[PDB]
RNA sequence: GGACCUGGCGGUGCUUCAUAUCCCUCUAGAGGAGCCUGUUCUGUAAUCGAUAAACCCCGAUCAACCUCACCACCUCUUGCUCAGCCUAUAUACCGCCAUCUUCAGCAAACCCUGAUGAAGGCUACAAAGUAAGCGCAAGUACCCACGUAAAGACGUUAGGUCAAGGUGUAGCCCAUGAGGUGGCAAGAAAUGGGCUACAUUUUCUACCCCAGAAAAACGAUAGCCCUUAUGAAACUUAAGGGUCGAAGGUGGAUUUAGC
């Protein structure tokens, strides 16, 4: 029946499922556009419709309807799958992600410079990192459990000024933006010896962490905690030595 | 909780026009009707003919002008004419638009044997009345 | 500038025929849209003016069906929508009008009539009594 | 008259003059399904 | 209601986007109307069952499928004639064959009616929805062979049989069918004598007397058997004597004193083959004056009714000599006569139209005052035509001769509206009127935002894909307005593309530069000017650094720069 | 911004230019009630809500107060209580505490405006505690013997805040009587009250006591006459239709209370107005809803 | 292509009541009168019941035309409940408004 | 690149233009054409009314840019070619019925569909008053005895209402015919009246 | 394992409340009788779905055949459909909704606090919150500005619906598809809702409210018989009449509705 037919946009929504009680809780299909490639006036019956899906005037003549041969029709259809496979082919191949500590982890992962500021501010000369992604959750009232993302992410531009963040959000980009935009509103300066190293023997705890920081001479490169080493390559620091004794609270 | 033709809020990222945005209930307060004929009135006759009418003009436009129609088709009867007001978008190229406009009026004429009119009304972007 | 100079007139002959005689016209348009039904009044009344026709103009009591269907799809019985319409009218009784009269100015406001609005133009004509009836037999 | 309609829209179709997205849709599940291995059985199989 | 002066015709879609912005435009979208509505038809006949369904009171028969195929497949005159009403050729043709073989009779007038069709197609399928130069009339034909094996031929049958050969240009072969009618003694029609004529005229390229002589004996026989000449007759007489010109000039006055006479009125098909043949490529005031002008008296305030096929060319005919004798009255009398009545009708198809229009208003602007030219250019564009580069440059002209240049920025506007955004022609005319002369701030100030779009327009030019061509005239009249108008930044800053494009500046142009330097006390940029100078190697430059070096103080740096200079020189 | 406003109003003059010559009348003398008149012909919308149907004002009035720009080129902001973010609010409360500190050294016909008229006139978003803050200020301010010179200032922020006696006319035979109309529930009685009679009260052309058999009518009829102390001294002539015998019998007592009023003084129609005899009873029956027995009965709840 | 078989199967069975519509018409007429003899009644009533059983009109179902649903459907347009509240809250039914009083 | 829009139209619109000559029949309302800064749609919060360009509603409301008071003033005055006048004679209505004692109503109904088919422009009511046919006593009452009904003693008017036929024409013709056979019956005398 | 944060819960505390609402208080009811109807159970060869509030005169603004998707038998196979399927999955969904809601909060984007932990963000003589948007409100329909409708967001119950239709996945294709004839759709019994009643503020009659009779009769819309209406088909549907005059005598805890 043709009354039946309903829009691409609804037939989508319903074999997609997004929405729905299995989405409330999380207790794949890819919504692919079939208008992207289609022409006006191109049919199974390869008719050439003048001004529609051929040219109005050849050579100074109104055109007139015809039709392709089956052999070019084959031909034109062939085309058409050729340009269908193509694309898909491109849409599922994807560009290998460059890793940091390891491989499924979103720590020490450049998150790019951050975002100019409104008064004619620009950080193209910073660099971001994350140090750390969570997955807080919190049970409310009426929506059982929430799920949001939690980030720590450290900006610096390798010449001193270097700040962290953590950035709160039930979206993980939205988490990054956040922590990074805030960090760059939280700078620190830190001296560097020759801009190398620092200027002495660090021994400190904060909280339940012992960090004991050691200056080092030029070429002996970052021998510090994974974190440490990010974090010293965005402040500017290229060689000491640190451990991280107690608790290894990566925000702490 | 009420589902019928209401466009949920969301983040505020969704356009929606000013028919979409309205409610059932703000018809006839808010907003008119998409299609204007007298089968419904009191002691007129031939309703459902024209609502079938209409079902398979909408579908049929829409088919036919696709990814073009920027807003729900406008389906006026006067006398026997039809006349279909139909906003479009400015993409598609005029000759194009003026090539459907023809074989619309004229197919269109010749399956409802009535005189059929398209009047299309063309804007850059579909018109956002706001942001759901 | 570019004024026609000259332009052709629509071909009226009087008929040697005598013509109808309307003593009442009773126009009545019924809506949806009492705006419309006021501008359509507005225009009818004017055009009657203009061609020297007497108009009067009533607004019969409007009518609302209302009817009820169930809300949900499938059980819930006690919660329905309940949807109406609302018909509206406007009643221009025209008086003392020839049949040529009637005839233009009903053609001028029926092919004017705006989408949505019905008419039902009621005439009452002026006859003689047949001479087959005149005498008793 | 529906099969006045489904033919006539159909026939549309064919000659391109008319964009049926449900029945595009359901052409691609249907050749989704093909490639999966989902297709229908002969009338004697 | 009177014609809508600022809308296009009413077969476009009146939307900004979809309004035609040009004559090619225009009719490119009314081709592609016309083209869906033809697709939408094909499509209602070649699949009627969807369309069968009448729910329509009164009933529209025009709104119902149409049916070519033959529904009578007996073999049978019935049927025949049922092949022959829908204008079948190879049907009919494949019909009659298997009839005549049958042996069943065939009536004279169904075979009359074979070759009425046959003769007049050439026996080539009429065209359908779907499934110039030499001759068609094919020696072994169809129509041909059906008529040498009918049994009975009558007058009706040789008068089809000579008319389609005319029509087909068989004029030899239709002059030997009219010999053996005489020879049978048989009499022809007046179609089949306006046809002999025009072959007589078509065959042999004899001279003008052999010719009319032969066109005379033509008429006389017609007169002896009695044949009452039509319009069509001295309607074909006259376009074919419009070869000769002026040989057949006179006589075409006699034929018209004839018709006269006779009774037969004349037509606008008659009047326009009367003035293209007295508009010889010449003189037109010896004769075309005073015809025209006696022919537009004749039919002054005449509504005229559709006579002749051709009647449809006469005011392209008359505004076109109008537009050669430069008779502005003239002209005027042709457009109240295109106005009258119902008369608008007879202009032609669109390109008719245009010409028409084009040379009406060309016209206009040549030998009309300003301010009534400026009213029919509103009245007519684009209500009328969409006008060419050419009729805009005209009406620049006029708006010069007239001193009239405050309105060129509007003109500039049309021209974009109407497609001649990117005319170099156009472009550079209106540079060249805006550049000129000088004008009080507020003409420079205006003249200076027309030129700043046209070079918007320059650069946008859709032969950006090829090496963009700027004329120096319109870099040197571009700055020069910039300079008028105050904006010197933009005049220094389009100095550079001089140099890019070899392009020789204008000793105007330096000039101005040179004034606005020494007013903004600018030694730097004299400096730059005369270098551009003596890179161009013009005359004045020897004599510019002397002024230079007098008008601006010199930098020890800027006086080694024009030593190197005057070196180079 | 300032020059998309001036642009509409040039497009809004254009177009009023454009609409009196559409309509013909005079564009010097177009007013906006003609505009509105005019533009509610030619697009007809029976949208039931005003806003949403087809507008053409002056932009003033379409688009709202847009506050300007607080600071210059130079970045320092105009008033010097802007920092507090409510610059206006802050400005009017230190003037009226001004005012209040001079008043202190040298010593039923408005109402306050509501805070979205306060709101309206500052240009700024205020609190209901910010109101009533505001409002309490003004208040001392009245109290504190405010003069002419104080008034001034504080009439800015103050707004402005009997039945109707029919006409007497009279019959052929030049007696006088008043005409009134009243309606009960459904139904709707037109009764005309003489100035002298006998008490006689005919309704539908039939003597009460037969029209009402109930006594509890006929002492609905009775109230009004009784209630001034006129029995016996008018002549009624009532028409009633629509209804049952009560509410024919409440319409009527309505319409001749009404009719009366012309006959008697001020004091006396006041009075029944207090007594309630000239309210018109808008107790009417409730509709029916759906998925409920009646207009507020429940259907049997069934646990 | 109509919703469904049973669509079909209505549709079949109004074509075939329009077609034997007068010959029923006229068999009952026969019937449903005390004039004429009840042996030709009876016989009269042999053949009714002997025509075909989709001729009989009582056998038509009014169904949604647009999806075939047997009930809550709206005699004036032909629509099941739901495809009309569809079209109504749309706003595509001229006239057509929620009702509130 | 692509194609630009052209400005509206209404740029080029005089303020003393010819507006009938803009909008000489129904058509929808295009914002291009129509020079008037009108807007429509309920504002959103501090928002203002849609403008026209791409307004639906307004596209929805049936203007009447056509029917202006000039275009109707113009139409009527090119229309008036067509009116015939009133008989100046029976200017009253008591000079209407005395001449005219029938009077016949009958119905158009005016609806927008592809047909114009209505069952009910078939009904004509005839009505006339019996004082106006010549009738003594015997025949009057006779008469009114035949009508039942369709006589109204009160207005003393018989009405009679056909609706048999398929067309109008043949059901005037025959309340026609049955206004004259109840007129010559009423005359008329059976035997069977004298046991009355 | 220790200490915390958020939520749920407390036969958890203080205070103030519920406005037809939690208890008492007011009116009419159900719970007792017969009948109508729905459901459960039983029965049959003989559907499905809802099934605590938020199912139970519910999908149905409706089942004699059809409707029909069920059962028995028979018949057809490119089949009305460029097939079909009322086949499984509502725990994949769109669509339309119940529910708290007889709520007023949901809130993106920022800022701050907590040592930069989960998290939290208020005091008006103010102490870190600002907030677009949605909702409430406002506006609107009906008869006012009251009232009732309508509206009622984000979320809760994997709440309801694959049987409105569409649809993802899975399943059948000589059948889980299609057509024809016939048939069940009942009561052991329980239970929900409604109608009628048990009467004297009542019953019958006239009238539409100034009467006369009745009164151990009141009380069936049930049972049985007949007729009529619709239909092709009526013991199985409706109406009317005839006949009969049944249970019952104001209903236990409990429970519904109403400002
Ligand atoms: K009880
Ligand atoms: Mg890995
Ligand atoms: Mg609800
Ligand atoms: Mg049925
Ligand atoms: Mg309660
Ligand atoms: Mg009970
Ligand atoms: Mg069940
Ligand atoms: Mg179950
Ligand atoms: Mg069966
Ligand atoms: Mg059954
Ligand atoms: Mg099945
Ligand atoms: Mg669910
Ligand atoms: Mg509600
Ligand atoms: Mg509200
Ligand atoms: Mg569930
Ligand atoms: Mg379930
Ligand atoms: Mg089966
Ligand atoms: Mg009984
Ligand atoms: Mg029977
Ligand atoms: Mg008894």
């Amino acid at each position: 029946s043709f009354f039946t037919k309903l829009t691409a946009d609804e037939l989508w929504k319903g074999a997609l499922a997004e929405t729905g009680a299995g989405a409330k809780k999380g207790r794949k299909k890819k919504r692919k556009d079939l208008n992207r490639g289609q022409i006006i006036g191109e049919g199974r019956y390869g008719f050439l419709w003048p001004g529609l899906n051929v040219p109005l005037m050849k050579n100074g003549a109104v055109q007139t309807i015809a039709q392709r041969s089956k052999e070019e029709q084959e031909k034109v259809e062939a085309d058409m799958i050729q340009q269908r496979e193509e694309w898909d082919r491109k849409k599922k191949m994807k560009v290998k992600r460059e890793r940091g500590w390891s491989g499924n982890s979103w720590g020490g992962i450049s998150l790019g410079p951050p975002d100019p500021g409104p008064c004619g501010e620009t950080y193209e000369d910073f660099d971001t990192r994350i140090l750390e992604v969570r997955n807080v959750f919190t049970m409310t009232a009426k929506e059982g459990r929430k799920k949001s993302i939690r980030v720590l992410v450290a900006v610096g531009n390798g010449k001193g000024a270097a700040g962290f963040s953590i950035g709160k959000a039930t979206d993980r980009m939205d988490a990054f933006r956040k922590a990074k935009n805030r960090a760059v509103h939280h700078l620190h300066y830190i001296e560097r010896y020759e801009d190398h190293t620092i200027f002495h023997d660090i021994s400190l705890r904060f909280k339940r962490t012992h960090i004991k920081m050691k200056k080092q001479p030029k070429g002996y490169g970052l021998r510090c905690h994974r974190a440490i080493i990010t974090i010293c390559r965005l402040i500017g620091i290229k060689d000491m030595y640190a451990k991280v004794s107690g608790s290894i609270n990566m925000l702490s | 909780k009420n589902r019928a033709a209401r466009v949920r809020v969301s983040k505020g990222d969704k356009p929606v026009t000013y028919e979409e945005a309205h409610a059932p209930h703000y018809i006839a307060h808010r907003k008119g009707w998409l299609s204007l004929h007298t089968g419904n009135l009191d002691g007129e006759d031939h309703a459902a003919e024209r609502t079938v009418e209409d079902v398979f003009l909408r579908k049929f436009m829409w088919g036919t002008f696709p990814g073009c129609l920027a807003d729900q088709l406008v389906l006026k009867r006067r006398g026997n004419q039809l006349e279909i007001c139909a906003v479009v978008l400015r993409q598609l190229s005029p000759h194009k638009y003026y090539f459907l406009v023809g074989y619309s009026e004229t197919l269109l004429s010749y399956f409802y044997k009535c005189p059929v009119r398209l009047h299309l009304q063309t804007v850059p972007s579909k018109v956002v009345y706001k942001y759901l | 500038v570019d004024v026609p100079k000259d332009l052709t007139k629509p071909v009226v002959t009087i008929s040697d025929e005598p013509d109808i005689l309307y003593k009442r016209l009773s126009v009545l348009v019924k809506g949806h849209d009492k705006a419309v039904l006021d501008s359509y009044e507005y225009f009818a009344v004017l055009a009657a003016k203009e061609l020297g026709i007497s108009i009067k103009v009533h607004e019969p009591p409007r009518k609302i069906e209302r009817f009820t269907l169930l809300q949900s799809v499938h059980i819930y019985k006690k919660h329905r929508v309940q949807y109406e319409m609302r018909t509206l009218y406007r009643c221009l009784e025209l008086e003392h009008l020839t049949g040529s009269t009637a005839d233009v100015y009903l053609e001028y406001i029926q092919r004017n009539l705006p989408e949505g609005v019905a008419m039902e133009v009621t005439k009452t004509q002026l006859e003689q009594l047949p001479e087959h009836i005149k005498e008793p037999i | 008259n529906h099969h006045t309609y489904a033919e006539l829209m159909q026939t549309l179709r064919f000659l391109g003059l008319y964009r049926d997205e449900h029945q595009d849709f359901m052409d691609e599940q249907k050749r989704l399904k093909k490639l999966r291995g989902k297709e229908k059985p002969k009338k004697g199989e | 209601v009177n014609r809508d002066t600022t809308a296009v015709p009413y077969v476009f879609q009146d939307d900004p986007y979809l309004m035609p912005a040009s004559s090619l435009e225009s009719r490119s979208f009314l081709l592609a109307k016309k083209s869906g509505e033809n697709v939408a038809k094909f499509i209602i006949n070649s699949y009627p069952k969807y369309f069968q369904k009448d729910i329509a009171e009164p009933h529209i028969p025009c709104l119902m499928p149409e049916y070519f195929e033959p529904q009578i497949k007996d073999i049978s005159e019935a049927a025949l004639k049922e092949r022959i009403e829908l204008r079948k050729v190879k049907a009919s043709v494949d019909m009659f064959d298997q009839l005549l073989q049958a042996g069943t009779t065939v009536s004279l007038e169904t075979t009359n009616s074979l070759l009425d069709l046959l003769c007049y197609y050439g026996d080539q399928e009429p065209s359908t929805d779907y499934h110039q130069f030499g001759v068609t009339w094919r020696a072994k034909n169809n129509a041909e062979r059906i008529f040498s094996l009918m049994p009975e031929k009558n007058e009706h049958s040789y008068c089809t049989m000579i008319r389609g050969m005319v029509k087909h240009r068989a004029y030899e072969q239709a002059l030997n069918l009219y010999t053996e009618l005489l020879n049978n003694r048989l009499h022809a029609d007046v179609y089949t004598f306006n046809a002999l004529i025009e072959a007589t005229v078509c065959a042999i390229n004899e001279k003008f007397e052999e010719k009319w002589s032969k066109i005379l004996e033509l008429l006389r026989h017609m007169v002896a058997q009695k044949v009452k000449p039509n319009l069509q007759t001295f309607n074909t007489i006259l376009k074919c004597l419009r070869r000769f010109h002026v040989f057949a000039r006179s006589p075409a006055l006699q034929v018209l004193r004839e018709m006269k006479a006779i009774g037969i009125e004349p037509s606008l098909a008659t009047y326009h083959h009367i003035i293209r043949l007295f508009d010889q490529p010449g003189d037109p005031l010896k004769r075309s004056s005073f015809i025209i002008y006696d022919i537009m008296n004749e039919l002054m305030g005449k509504r005229f009714s559709p006579k002749d096929p051709d009647d449809d060319k006469f005011f392209q005919s008359a505004m076109s000599i109008c537009s050669s004798l430069r008779d502005l009255e003239l002209a005027y009398q042709v457009h109240g006569l295109l106005k009258t009545g119902d008369n608008w009708k007879f202009i032609g198809p669109d390109q008719h139209r245009n010409f028409y229009y084009s040379k009406f208003f060309d016209l206009i602007c040549l030998m009309e005052q300003i301010d009534v030219t400026l009213k029919w250019y509103e009245d007519l564009i684009p209500s009328a035509y969409f006008p060419h580069s050419q009729t805009m440059i005209h009406l620049l002209q006029a708006l010069d001769v007239a001193n009239r240049l405050e309105v060129i920025p509007k003109i500039w506007k049309d021209s974009k509206e109407y497609g001649h955004t990117f005319r170099s022609d156009l472009r550079e005319e209106i540079l060249m009127l805006m550049a000129r002369d000088k004008h009080p701030p507020e003409l420079q100030v205006a003249f200076a935002d027309c030129a700043a779009d046209i070079k918007s327009a320059y650069e946008s030019q859709p032969i950006r894909q090829t090496a963009q061509d700027w004329p120096a005239t319109s870099l040197n009249c571009i700055a020069i307005l910039f300079l008028r108008a105050g904006r010197t930044q933009e005049a220094w800053k389009m100095l550079g593309l001089f140099r890019k494009h070899n392009k020789i500046p204008r000793s105007e142009l330096l000039n101005e530069l040179m004034d606005s330097a020494k007013v903004s006390n600018s030694p730097s940029q004299a400096i730059e000017v005369v270098e551009l100078a003596s890179a161009f190697s013009l005359p004045i430059c020897e004599g510019l650094t002397q002024r230079v070096m007098s008008d601006f103080a010199i930098n020890q740096e800027q006086k080694e720069a024009l030593s190197n200079l005057t070196a180079l020189t | 911004t300032e020059d998309f406003i001036k642009k509409q109003i040039e497009e809004f003059n254009i177009g009023k230019r454009h609409l009196a010559n559409m309509m013909g009348e005079d564009p010097e003398t177009f007013t906006q009630e003609d505009i509105d008149r005019a533009i509610a012909y030619l697009f007809p919308s029976g949208l039931f809500e005003k806003r949403a149907r087809p507008v053409m004002k002056h932009p003033e009035q379409i688009f709202p107060r847009q506050r300007a720009i607080q600071w210059g080129e130079d970045g320092r902001p105009f008033h010097y209580l802007f920092y507090t973010g409510k610059q206006s609010y802050y400005s009017l409360m230190h003037d009226v505490y001004g005012m209040l500190l001079n008043l202190e050294k040298h010593q039923i016909g408005s109402r306050w405006l509501i805070k979205e008229e306060l709101e309206e006139m500052l240009v700024e978003k205020l609190s209901d505690l910010d109101y009533m803050q505001f409002i309490r200020l003004l208040e001392k301010l009245l109290t504190s013997q405010c003069g002419a010179a104080e008034e001034e200032f504080v009439q800015r922020f103050r707004r402005s805040v009997k039945q109707l006696i029919e006409p007497v006319q009279y019959d052929e035979q030049g007696m006088a009587f008043s005409k009134s109309e009243g309606k009960r529930k459904t139904a709707k009685a037109e009764a005309i009250v003489y100035k002298h009679g006998s008490g006689r009260i005919k309704v539908n052309g039939i003597d009460y006591q037969l029209y009402f058999p109930i006594t509890q009518d006929r002492e609905q009829l009775m109230f009004p006459f009784h209630f001034v102390d006129r029995l016996g001294k008018h002549d009624v002539t009532c028409t009633v239709s629509g209804g049952g015998r009560s509410a024919q019998a409440g319409a009527i007592r309505l319409a001749m209370a009404k009719a009366l009023c012309s006959f008697v003084t001020e004091d006396e129609v006041e009075w029944m107005r207090q007594a309630g005899l000239l309210t018109t009873d808008p107790r009417v029956r409730e509709r029916k809803k759906p998925g409920q027995e009646g207009a507020r009965r429940k259907f049997t709840w069934k646990k | 292509h109509y919703v469904d078989w049973r669509m079909w199967r209505d549709v079949k069975r109004r074509k075939m009541a329009y077609e034997y519509a007068d010959e029923r018409l006229r068999i009952n007429s026969l019937r449903k009168n005390t004039i004429l003899p009840k042996i030709l009644q009876d016989v009269a009533d042999e053949e009714i019941a002997a025509l075909p059983r989709d001729s009989c009109p009582v056998r038509i179902r009014n169904r949604c035309v647009m999806t075939s649903r047997p009930r809550g459907v709206k005699r004036r347009w032909r629509l099941s409940r739901i495809v009309f509240r569809h079209l109504a809250d749309h706003g595509q039914l001229s006239g057509i408004q929620r009702a509130t009083w | 690149p692509r194609r630009k829009a052209l400005p509206p139209r209404t740029e080029k619109m005089a303020v003393d233009q010819d507006w009938p000559s803009v909008y000489p029949v129904a058509a929808p309302f295009k914002p291009s054409a129509v020079p008037l800064p009108v807007r429509m749609g309920y504002p959103v919060k501090k928002g203002v009314p849609m403008a026209k360009e791409g307004n639906l509603e307004l596209l929805k409301i049936p203007n009447f840019l056509h029917l202006t008071p000039v275009a109707i003033k113009k139409h009527c005055e090119a229309l008036k070619d067509f009116c015939t006048e009133w008989p100046a004679a029976l200017d009253s209505d008591e000079k209407c019925e005395k001449h005219f004692p029938i009077e016949i109503d009958s119905t158009d109904y005016v609806s927008s569909g592809p047909s114009v088919r209505n069952p009910r422009a078939r009904v004509v009511v005839l009505r006339v008053k019996l004082s106006s046919l010549n009738l003594d006593d015997h025949a009057k009452k006779k008469l009114i005895k035949l009508v039942g009904e369709r006589y109204c003693k009160t207005t003393d008017v018989l009405t009679i209402k056909t609706d048999r036929c398929p067309l109008r024409r043949q059901n005037y013709d025959y309340a026609v015919y049955l206004l004259t056979v109840l007129y010559h019956e009423s005359w008329n005398t059976e035997e069977w009246e004298k046991s009355k």
